[PDB]
């Protein structure tokens, strides 16, 4: 649709690389394996970047020239989750990788003598503070800005 | 199309603001201060400023605009001339 | 003093020994001995060698090795 | 005479430096 | 060995005589 | 400066704290009070060359020297010959 | 053991070899050494600099001196067919017969090399014709070049006044320049293009003889005063032209209008000149802004003191930040240095896709040995604009006479400072590198597809909302038309700024996925090469490991080991370290235009499209695509059509390499084989008694970083320069 051109439902260059390039894939008339039971090129390799057909599943996609597809995501007529899908996904994970930094981490410098306690791992990954992450309802979204981490500390 | 004159009027506007003091008081320049020779040292340095004389003839010398920009711009540069023209002179209304 | 004597070998090597019989086992190195005038020139050194062979690393992707161009941009 | 303009790269490229090369090794001394 | 004041003398003289002449030529026999 | 690297501290004091150094440096200059009660920064410098192993230990609190000094006579660096 | 160099002291009876070196390179710090004062220094970089200004016009003389007797002109002016033009006469006793091949160019008899600058484009490009005609040039200049130097001595002599103090005023001067220079120095120009070089152009001659004579018109500055000035741009030019000879010429002088032509790009005739005189009222009206003792205008503190936007009632002061800009001469040559670094790029940015010059790409080659030594520089300034203000901060520089103030604060909230650009480059490090290995991994394993590749959306975006009528797409309020402008149209956007995609020379190149990642690596950069360079500045004062790092700040390099271990920590060394990188992006940059351009022309498109968006490849078609012509040029089979070239460009090679020693080197190891290999001489005959006059040394541990670079450089910077003239000249393109 934008730039470079439409999806799959059609796309010509696209096309082509579909065909030549893998066909060939072929390329080895035979080579042998009449009823032969390893030499996968035959089933799929081929076939699981092949039977990927005029189907791909459809997704758009926009594909320019030599139809190679293309990433817009702007969020509109059909490409939005090229980036914000997979992207809030990328946030989410970390940052519940380092509000367990920030966790397995403030947990400790009390007690007795805590000089390296780091160094071995106290509870693996924190196998405690854990979860905090996806029980990060809200969370520092409103406590990080709020308390604890609380300007007074900043 | 384009007032091309709009303008030039415009900017000898403000330039006669300039016409201003060469005459009006006493000598050029509020005569040299400091100039050269070079302030006291002055020295951080230094001045002056004063959000303060902006007025003198904000009235008076607001009219230089319409001077030459009226009837000596639109309407034909000094009509009423005459005063020795045979090595030539003229002068001739391009307008 | 090894990577330039390696550098040597395979110049050697194949400019001349390395190559080929047939019919009247008429010789034909990977290379008729381009050496010859032209490793005496130490451009010649990437004319003939760096800058001839190498065009099969750098043909080298979409086949079967291409681990090796693949590599040689990074460890590059 | 024919074919005879040669003189403007020693007195520079070669014989300019004579002098400076030598004149200063007046760094060293003079 | 009059060595007293010279050598600038030896460097515009015998210097502008590997030079003068040994730069110019009658007839190239050129580069 | 022409030796002119400081490691002072503040103790001055020189017991399992710092004495490597080519000649450099004859201190312990005890100054009216100062705990273990030896002082300053030097002795008269103009003699060796520009270590650092100056502090590598004991104290200067802040910086510890290394060449600063510039001019540098030769005496001032092995390689006078 | 004697006394010798004439200004330093320490430096003066130091019995090595340091003596030497160091000798030359204190000359030029003035600022503190010996013989200093601030009436002194100020003066003694015053008629430095007038040495300066000197030099340039025996440059420039030369320029046009080995031009007007042989290297074509009344040539190249019957009509400039990209052919080989020419500098000089290459004259080297060393050169074989093949004297006689290529190398001895066509039209001229003996060896020459011919003109990559521009200037043959435009001694021509103003008129500038003739070769009974022409022959001036150092003539004029030169005549020029020997006043250059009179005030030199006549302002360094005491009397007639050298000045002083009247060196920090600012307000008189600035209040002077940004009119009397600038101003008038366009309009000046503007003066000229115009009664001889726009008629050189499109009209006729305008012999050496009539001035007056010469009349652009039949009747004279017509009107003009007559506040009416429009009707210059009426039928000004044509198209139908043949540019110098009229015929489809006209007469009026000033336009917009017309544009492009397949004979000649360039802008057009008149536009660089209503714009240079345009501009030349804005800074005359500029010009006359402050103070300078009659008693108008402005003084320079005043309207900062507490002028301040955004301060106010935000507990955030603005001191003398004049006293220590005026009082500073470092702040001076480092806002000085910048400004003219930014600029240098955007010269030699907008010097294409809008060069200003009678054939010039579509010549190709000049216009692409030229954007980049103007992008080297540029990058090389902004590194010393960076570089001077660090300087500031340790020989000047106030704490006390500063404080609470806005260039504090800056110190003060530093740490912040570099972090918050450091996370730039980190997150603009791996992601640029994930998506180029990907790219990378991807093909070679068969998969084209799979290839991750981001449409530059917000680059193209710019540009379908200027003239990239690429394909049509509406906008939401834009569509391709409905509203269009309305309140602009067939006024000022005519043909121009309207090139679009022009498969040739449009301007603006169609932009995808290639040029979204050297883009975002060019960003990587400029960043990383600051976080250094604003890091080096940011405490050339000191820093916990190094707390009181001054008196002396910059060029310290070195400490003593223990501490943590301390090094290239002067914020010298690290101006050393910034200078990789501004050689790094100077060079992505460079790199990038050039593919892209090369097969811009005599070829294709699609190349730098699906075979950039990847890595290797970038090595493989460019890099290894193109060299082709240069290095089987020394060929087993003779000296072919270039050989400085590739001769150059392994001097390239080696010049670099040769850097390491210096780099991986030391001080340490090489003087201690010398304290033994200075004890051979000493003891072996036929070479004793023979003494040194400075003692055998190795190189100082500052020193030898400098070397190694100032050579890394030119090896690299001459690499480049015989690497792409010795591919844009063959082509293909
Ligand atoms: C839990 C950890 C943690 C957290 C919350 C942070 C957070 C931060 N780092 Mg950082 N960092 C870390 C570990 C961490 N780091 C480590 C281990 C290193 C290697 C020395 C660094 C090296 C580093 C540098 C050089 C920079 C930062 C910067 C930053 C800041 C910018 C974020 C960024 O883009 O860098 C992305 C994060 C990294 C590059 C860190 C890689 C290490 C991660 C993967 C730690 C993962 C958790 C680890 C396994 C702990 C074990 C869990 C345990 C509870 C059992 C941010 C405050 C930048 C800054 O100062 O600006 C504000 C700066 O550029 N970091
Ligand atoms: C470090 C290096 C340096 C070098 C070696 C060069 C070399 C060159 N530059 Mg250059 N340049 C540089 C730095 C450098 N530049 C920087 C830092 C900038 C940014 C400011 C530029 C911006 C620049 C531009 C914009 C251009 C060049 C061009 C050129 C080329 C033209 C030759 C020339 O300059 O004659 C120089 C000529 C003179 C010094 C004399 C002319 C000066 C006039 C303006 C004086 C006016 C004074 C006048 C008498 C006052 C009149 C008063 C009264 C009569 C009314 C040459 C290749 C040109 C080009 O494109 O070639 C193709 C042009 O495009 N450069
Ligand atoms: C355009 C101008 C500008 C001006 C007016 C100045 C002025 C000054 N600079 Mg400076 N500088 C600049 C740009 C400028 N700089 C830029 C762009 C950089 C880096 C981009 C620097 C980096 C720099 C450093 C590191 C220092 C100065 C210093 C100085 C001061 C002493 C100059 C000196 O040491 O030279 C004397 C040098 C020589 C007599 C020659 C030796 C120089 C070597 C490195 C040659 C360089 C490469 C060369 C062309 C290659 C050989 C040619 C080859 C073909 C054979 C003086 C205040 C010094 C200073 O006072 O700071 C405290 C010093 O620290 N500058
Ligand atoms: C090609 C080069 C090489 C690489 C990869 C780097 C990388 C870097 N340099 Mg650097 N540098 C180099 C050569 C290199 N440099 C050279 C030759 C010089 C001059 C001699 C410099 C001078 C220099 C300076 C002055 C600075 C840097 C800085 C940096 C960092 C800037 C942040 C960034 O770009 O993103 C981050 C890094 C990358 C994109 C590189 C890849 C790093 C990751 C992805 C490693 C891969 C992990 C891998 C899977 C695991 C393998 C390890 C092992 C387990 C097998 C970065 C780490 C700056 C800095 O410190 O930033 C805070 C700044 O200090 N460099
Ligand atoms: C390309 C290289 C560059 C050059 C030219 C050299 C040269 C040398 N290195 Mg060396 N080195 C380098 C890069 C270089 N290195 C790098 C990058 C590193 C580490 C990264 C090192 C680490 C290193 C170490 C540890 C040692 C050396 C040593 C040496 C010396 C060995 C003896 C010798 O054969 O020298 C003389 C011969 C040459 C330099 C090659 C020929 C040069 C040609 C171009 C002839 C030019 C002469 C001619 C008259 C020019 C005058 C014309 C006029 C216009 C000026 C020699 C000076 C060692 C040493 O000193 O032992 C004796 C010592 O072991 N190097
Ligand atoms: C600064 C200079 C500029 C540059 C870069 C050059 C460079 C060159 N000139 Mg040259 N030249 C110049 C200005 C320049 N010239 C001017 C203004 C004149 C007229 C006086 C000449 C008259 C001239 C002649 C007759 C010749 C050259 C030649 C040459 C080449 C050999 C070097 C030589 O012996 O010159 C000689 C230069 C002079 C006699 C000019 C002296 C003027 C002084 C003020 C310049 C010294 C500046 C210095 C850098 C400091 C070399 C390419 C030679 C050649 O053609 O070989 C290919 C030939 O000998 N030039
Ligand atoms: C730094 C980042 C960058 C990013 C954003 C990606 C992203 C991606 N890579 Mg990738 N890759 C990278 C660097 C990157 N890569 C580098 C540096 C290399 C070389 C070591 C690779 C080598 C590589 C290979 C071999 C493959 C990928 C694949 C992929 C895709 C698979 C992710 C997935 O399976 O999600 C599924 C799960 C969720 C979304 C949850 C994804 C689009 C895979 C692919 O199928 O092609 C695109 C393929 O396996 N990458
Ligand atoms: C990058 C941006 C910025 C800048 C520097 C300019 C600059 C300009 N615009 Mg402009 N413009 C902008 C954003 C900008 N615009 C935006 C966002 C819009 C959309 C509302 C416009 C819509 C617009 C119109 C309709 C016109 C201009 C015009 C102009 C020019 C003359 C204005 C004048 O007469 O006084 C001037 C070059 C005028 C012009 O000269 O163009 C032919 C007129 O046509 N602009
Ligand atoms: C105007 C502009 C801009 C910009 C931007 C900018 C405006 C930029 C800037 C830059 C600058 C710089 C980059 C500088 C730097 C430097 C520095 C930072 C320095 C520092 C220092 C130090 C180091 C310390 C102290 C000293 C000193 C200061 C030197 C633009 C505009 C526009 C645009 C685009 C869009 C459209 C519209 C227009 C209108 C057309
Ligand atoms: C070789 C080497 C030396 C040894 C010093 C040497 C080899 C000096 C040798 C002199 C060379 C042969 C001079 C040739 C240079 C010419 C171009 C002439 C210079 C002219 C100047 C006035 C510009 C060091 O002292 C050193 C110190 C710190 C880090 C690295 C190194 C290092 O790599
Ligand atoms: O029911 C709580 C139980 O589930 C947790 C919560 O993190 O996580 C499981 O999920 C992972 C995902 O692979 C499993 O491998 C494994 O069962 C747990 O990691 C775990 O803490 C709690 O025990
Ligand atoms: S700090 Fe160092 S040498 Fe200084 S006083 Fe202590 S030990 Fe003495
Ligand atoms: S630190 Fe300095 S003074 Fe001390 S020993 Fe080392 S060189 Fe001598
Ligand atoms: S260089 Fe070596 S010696 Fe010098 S400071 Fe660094 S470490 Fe120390």
């Amino acid at each position: 649709d934008i730039a470079g051109l439409t999806p799959c439902k059609e796309s010509k260059q696209f096309a082509k690389r579909e065909k030549q390039a893998l066909k060939k894939l072929q390329a080895s008339l035979k080579l042998y394996a009449d009823d032969s039971a390893p030499a996968l090129a035959i089933k799929a390799t081929m076939e699981k970047t092949k039977k990927r057909f005029d189907n791909y599943g459809k997704y758009g996609l926009l594909c320019g020239s030599d139809g190679l597809p293309h990433l817009i995501v702007s969020g509109d007529q059909r490409h939005w989750g090229e980036f914000i899908t997979p992207g809030i996904l990328f946030l989410y994970i970390a940052g519940w990788i380092g509000w367990v930094g920030r966790s397995y981490l403030i947990a400790i410098r009390d007690e007795k003598k805590p000089t390296q306690k780091e160094i071995i791992i106290d509870v693996p990954l924190a196998s405690s503070l854990l979860f905090r992450g996806f029980s990060w309802p809200v969370a520092a979204y409103r406590e990080l800005l709020n308390g604890e981490l609380v300007d007074n500390n900043f | 199309p384009s007032l091309v004159i709009s303008l030039s009027t415009g900017l000898s506007l403000f330039l006669g603001r300039f016409v201003f003091f060469n005459f009006q008081r006493e000598n050029m320049a509020k005569q040299v201060p400091e100039q050269n020779g070079m302030s006291h040292f002055e020295a951080g340095d230094t001045r002056a400023k004063e959000y303060v004389s902006l007025l003198k003839s904000n009235d008076p010398v607001g009219f230089n605009i319409v001077d030459v920009l009226a009837w000596g711009s639109i309407g034909h540069i000094v009509a009423y001339y005459i005063l020795a023209t045979a090595s030539n002179g003229y002068d001739p209304s391009f307008f | 003093s090894i990577s330039v004597v390696i550098f040597h070998f395979s110049w050697k090597m194949q400019s001349d020994v390395w190559g080929t019989i047939n019919d009247q086992g008429v010789v034909t190195h990977i290379t008729a001995g381009n050496f010859a005038q032209s490793s005496i020139t130490i451009n010649g050194w990437l004319r003939d060698f760096l800058w001839a062979q190498a065009s099969q690393v750098i043909q080298s992707y979409g086949s079967s090795l291409s681990a090796y161009g693949l590599f040689f941009l990074g460890a590059h | 005479m024919i074919n005879l303009p040669s003189l403007f790269v020693p007195l520079v490229g070669l014989l300019f430096p004579a002098v400076a090369m030598a004149s200063l090794f007046l760094h060293v001394e003079k | 060995t009059k060595r007293g004041l010279l050598l600038k003398f030896l460097i515009l003289g015998g210097g502008s005589l590997l030079t003068y002449v040994s730069a110019n030529a009658p007839q190239d026999v050129l580069p | 400066m022409s030796h002119s690297v400081k490691i002072y501290d503040t103790c001055i004091g020189c017991t399992q704290c710092v004495r490597a150094c080519p000649t450099d440096v004859l201190e312990m200059i005890p100054w009216g009070g100062c705990k273990a009660k030896q002082i300053a920064s030097a002795p008269r410098t103009e003699d060796c060359v520009g270590c650092k192993r100056c502090e590598s230990a004991c104290p200067t609190d802040f910086l510890s020297v290394r060449v600063y000094l510039w001019h540098e006579t030769t005496r001032s660096m092995g390689l006078a010959y | 053991a004697l006394r010798i160099p004439r200004f330093s002291q320490g430096i003066a009876q130091d019995p090595t070899t340091r003596r030497i070196w160091f000798g030359i390179a204190t000359a030029h710090d003035f600022e503190s050494h010996d013989d200093i004062t601030e009436g002194r220094l100020y003066q003694n970089i015053f008629a430095s600099h007038f040495g300066q200004l000197a030099i340039i016009f025996l440059w420039t003389s030369g320029n046009l001196f080995h031009v007007a007797w042989q290297g074509n002109f009344e040539a190249w002016v019957q009509d400039p067919f990209h052919v080989r033009p020419i500098a000089h006469a290459i004259w080297d006793p060393h050169f074989g017969q093949p004297a006689v091949e290529a190398f001895t160019r066509g039209g001229a008899l003996g060896p020459v090399n011919n003109a990559y600058s521009g200037v043959y484009q435009w001694w021509y490009t103003i008129g500038l014709r003739t070769n009974e005609d022409l022959y001036t040039g150092a003539i004029f200049l030169l005549f020029l070049s020997f006043i250059s130097l009179l005030a030199g001595w006549l302002h360094l002599q005491p009397k007639w006044k050298p000045s002083v103090s009247w060196f920090k005023n600012a307000e008189s001067r600035l209040n002077h320049h940004l009119s009397g220079l600038f101003g008038v120095s366009s309009l000046a120009w503007a003066g000229h293009l115009v009664h001889v070089a726009i008629p050189g152009s499109r009209g006729e001659y305008v012999r050496w003889n009539n001035f007056l004579d010469v009349l652009p018109y039949p009747q004279g500055l017509g009107p003009l005063l007559t506040g009416q000035w429009n009707l210059y741009a009426q039928n000004p030019s044509s198209s139908n032209h043949l540019f110098g000879t009229t015929q489809g010429a006209g007469t009026a002088i000033l336009t917009i209008l017309g544009g492009f032509h397949p004979q000649t790009q360039s802008l057009w005739l008149t536009d660089v000149a209503h714009h240079h005189l345009a501009i030349a009222f804005l800074f005359l009206i500029g010009g006359l802004m402050y103070r300078t003792n009659f008693g108008i205008g402005h003084s320079i503190k005043y309207i900062l003191e507490a002028h301040i936007p955004p301060g106010g009632r935000l507990g955030r002061g603005h001191k003398g930040l004049y006293d220590t800009i005026n009082n500073s001469i470092h702040f001076q040559l480092g806002l000085a240095l910048a400004s003219l670094g930014v600029i240098t790029s955007l010269v030699a940015q907008h010097m294409y896709s809008l060069p200003a010059y009678a054939f010039i790409a579509q010549d190709f080659t000049t216009q692409a040995a030229l954007y980049t030594h103007h992008q080297y520089i540029a990058g090389f300034i902004m590194t010393g604009a960076f570089a001077h203000g660090p300087i500031f901060f340790i020989r000047d520089y106030n704490p006390e006479q500063n404080a609470d103030n806005v260039l504090a604060r800056m110190l003060e909230h530093k740490e912040a400072i570099i972090s918050h650009l450091s996370w730039a480059s980190l997150f603009l490090g791996f992601h640029t590198l994930g998506l180029y290995v990907h790219n990378d991994v991807m093909l070679a394993f068969g998969t084209p597809e799979k290839q991750i590749l981001i449409e530059p959306i917000f680059a193209q975006w710019i540009q379908s909302a200027h003239g990239k009528t690429t394909y049509g797409f509406d906008i939401p309020l834009s569509s391709t038309n409905g509203p269009a402008l309305n309140a602009g149209r067939n006024i000022w956007l005519p043909g121009w700024l309207n090139a679009i995609n022009e498969n040739s020379n449009s301007l603006f190149l169609t932009i995808g996925p290639g040029d979204f990642l050297v883009h975002h690596a060019i960003a990587l950069g400029l960043h990383t090469t600051t976080l250094i360079l604003v890091k080096g500045a940011l405490d050339a004062r000191g820093s916990k490991l190094m707390p009181d790092k001054k008196d002396f700040g910059y060029s310290f390099p070195c400490d003593g080991p223990g501490r943590g271990g301390t090094c290239d920590i002067s914020a010298w060394d690290d101006f050393y370290l910034a200078v990789f990188w501004m050689l790094n992006t100077i060079g992505w940059v460079t790199f990038y235009w050039h593919w892209k351009h090369i097969t811009l022309w005599r070829g294709n498109v699609s190349q730098f499209n699906e075979s950039s968006t990847y890595l290797m490849g970038w090595l493989r078609d460019y890099l290894w695509l193109n060299s082709s012509q240069l290095i089987n040029g020394i060929t087993p089979l003779v000296c072919n059509s270039l050989s400085v070239w590739a001769w150059m460009f392994l001097f390239g090679h080696l010049v670099w390499a040769t850097g390491f020693m210096f780099l991986i080197s030391w001080r340490g190891y090489w003087q201690e084989l010398i304290e033994t290999l200075a004890w051979a001489h000493e003891r072996t005959p036929l070479a004793n008694l023979i003494r040194w006059r400075d003692k055998p040394v190795a190189l100082s541990i500052v020193q030898a970083r400098l070397v190694g670079l100032v050579h890394f450089s030119v090896g690299y910077i001459f690499t480049y320069a015989a690497f792409l003239i010795a591919s844009t000249s063959g082509k293909f393109g």
